[PDB]
């Protein structure tokens, strides 16, 4: 059996090839207590990490050591991956192989350091570092589509073709869901609510994720929403104070749209999904527009597949099927895709051994990986 | 003015809602013009259900209700004492009329009294002719009054008639149609060819006035 492991910038997503689901699922978070520990005894620990952070984090300043897919923190980023294969899968990662993620378009430093870390820390036997939207491709049974993939930190489009993956049509925007999440704390506090702590943002993200949705036309609904109550939905805070909130729960995703509500020049994610296959050669675009996959937490906004399919229809010739793809599991859709693909019996040649690095050194990574 | 002055009412008596189509529909539907403010304020002690209720639903869509009082005589009062709302207009209606028709040729006098059309939207309050006409009809019998006990003779008076119908709401539209219809019309428009060539000089003579040159 290997290991898959879906470093995502906000989420861990871990567990084993040929299983259905990540076995573990937890925060991609390091915590360390910031007052006073005046008692002794009583199970203290000097940090914390993904459920005991997320669950202490009252008495904790939270980071975490992903920014927009880069690890910028690798010692925390350690304790993240030994939090993962020795408490949360409970396994020894010297008798696995590993299969990795991240986003395309990064920093080729991070590929050499968490090939490095891999191999000269955990002792893996074997590991593989894939791009997440690929991965992605897999979940979906495809072998042809554009996947429009948005994380906690980067939000990207790869277009596929029977196999073939088009390199110069990549797009990547470094705008996802913390952004929508510091972007929900930004408009909160014209409603009158402070939120400023790390742990306060994890209140935020979770009001993003069980109150936001995204608007099928954003001018109508702000005009609806000036004129409604009906609008309007409550969320307790674990204080048991109540707030309440109205057009800010479709702004906060609208930034996906209009990336310039964050003051970026950026185009919107229909934008950059049309810009991706107009980058493509002209007989492949007919089947990318009926195979726009959706993937990562930040597509999982009510009405996201929607306003997509509305956006892109009116950016494309009215003469071809418009077709976004949004799996019920797509949250885990790229885990999904690296438990295929290190399942599949034709893969075990393509694997990094150790007996590769112990020869090339980290810089084996960008000749045995797309 | 009037629904400025019924919003500034609303508003010292801090009501739920004061926003402007709220004092517009409180003249429309509660609004009237009464004899005398000092009695019509002791009415509003005297008689409870001159108070009225107005219900308003508010920009943002839910319900409010609005006590409506002495604003229902007091803001078309406006009219008949103008020191309510202004400090730079002084002289009330009825006495604005009378300056008119003295100012205006003696042999058309009667005349002028005798057809007082009314005008415009906000002449339609409930009692407003009555109201102008009674006062109207003071101030010139009190002068025909003067004149007959100098001279030792009664007069033939003159009927004082304020003149209230169908039409009032949208007279100068009205009128404008029925002038529009006459065989002549065309000759009292410029025609584009007199614009083609004085310009915009040509409308700029005064109509109604008289002119030097
Ligand atoms: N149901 C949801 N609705 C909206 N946002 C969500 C939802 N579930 C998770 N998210 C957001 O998406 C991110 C987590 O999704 P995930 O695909 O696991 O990202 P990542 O792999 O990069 O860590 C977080 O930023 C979170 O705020
Ligand atoms: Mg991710």
């Amino acid at each position: 059996t290997a290991l898959v492991c879906d470093n995502g910038s906000g989420l861990v997503k871990a567990g084993f090839a040929g299983d259905d689901a990540p076995r573990a699922v937890f925060p991609s978070i390091v915590g360390r207590p910031r007052h006073q520990g005046v008692m002794v005894g009583m199970g203290q620990k000097d940090s914390y990490v993904g459920d005991e952070a997320q669950s202490k984090r009252g008495i904790l300043t939270l980071k975490y050591p992903i920014e927009h897919g880069i690890i910028t923190n690798w010692d925390d980023m350690e304790k993240i991956w030994h939090h993962t294969f020795y408490n949360e899968l409970r396994v020894a990662p010297e008798e696995h192989p590993t299969l990795l993620t991240e986003a395309p378009l990064n920093p080729k430093a991070n590929r050499e350091k968490m090939t490095q870390i891999m191999f000269e820390t955990f002792n893996v036997p074997a590991m593989y570092v894939a791009i997440q939207a690929v991965l992605s491709l897999y979940a979906s049974g495809r072998t042809t589509g554009i996947v429009l993939d948005s994380g906690d930190g980067v939000t990207h489009n790869v277009p596929i073709y029977e196999g073939y993956a088009l390199p110069h049509a990549i797009m990547r925007l470094d705008l996802a869901g913390r952004d929508l999440t510091d972007y929900l704390m930004k408009i909160l506090t014209e409603r009158g609510y402070s939120f400023v702590t790390t742990a306060e943002r994890e209140i935020v993200r979770d009001i993003k994720e069980k109150l936001c949705y995204v608007a099928l036309d954003f001018e109508n609904e702000m005009a609806t929403a000036a004129s409604s109550s009906s609008l309007e939905k409550s969320y307790e805070l674990p204080d048991g104070q109540v707030i309440t909130i109205g057009n800010e729960r479709f702004r906060c995703p609208e930034t996906l749209f209009q990336p310039s509500f964050i003051g970026m020049e950026s185009a919107g994610i229909h934008e950059t999904t049309y810009n991706s296959i107009m980058k493509c050669d002209i007989d492949i675009r007919k089947d990318l527009y009926a195979n726009n996959v959706m993937s990562g937490g930040t597509t999982m906004y009510p009405g996201i597949a929607d306003r997509m399919q509305k956006e892109i229809t009116a950016l494309a010739p009215s003469t071809m099927k418009i077709k976004i793809i949004a799996p019920p599991e797509r949250k885990y859709s790229v885990w999904i895709g690296g438990s295929i693909l290190a399942s599949l019996s034709t893969f075990q040649q393509m694997w990094i051994t150790k007996q590769e690095y112990d020869e090339a050194g980290p810089s084996i990574v960008h000749r045995k990986c797309f | 003015d009037v629904t400025y002055f019924v919003q500034s009412l609303l508003r010292d008596r801090n009501e739920p809602d004061s926003s402007l189509k709220t004092a517009e529909r409180i003249k429309e539907e509660c609004c009237y013009v009464c004899p005398d403010i000092v009695k019509e304020f002791s009415r509003f002690d005297r008689e409870p259900d001159r108070y009225l209720k107005y219900a308003s639903e508010s920009i943002t869509g839910h319900s409010t209700t609005i006590d409506v009082g002495f604003e229902r005589f007091l803001a078309p009062e406006i009219f008949f004492n103008p020191e309510i709302a202004s400090s730079d207009f002084l002289t009330p209606l009825p006495e604005l009329v009378d300056n008119v028709v003295q100012s205006s040729p003696i042999d058309v006098r009667k005349g002028l009294y005798k057809n007082i059309v009314l005008s415009g939207g906000s002449t339609l309050f409930k009692n407003f002719g009555n109201r102008l006409q009674r006062d109207l009809k003071r101030i010139v019998d009190e002068r025909i009054h003067r004149s007959e006990m100098l001279s030792g003779a009664k007069s033939g008076g003159v009927d004082v008639n304020v003149i209230s119908h169908k039409r009032q709401r949208n007279a100068v539209w009205f009128g404008g149609s029925l002038l529009a219809q006459t065989p002549e019309f065309g000759s009292y428009c410029h025609t584009k060819a007199d614009y083609e060539e004085y310009g915009a000089s040509i409308a700029r003579r005064y109509q109604i006035f008289g002119n030097s040159l």
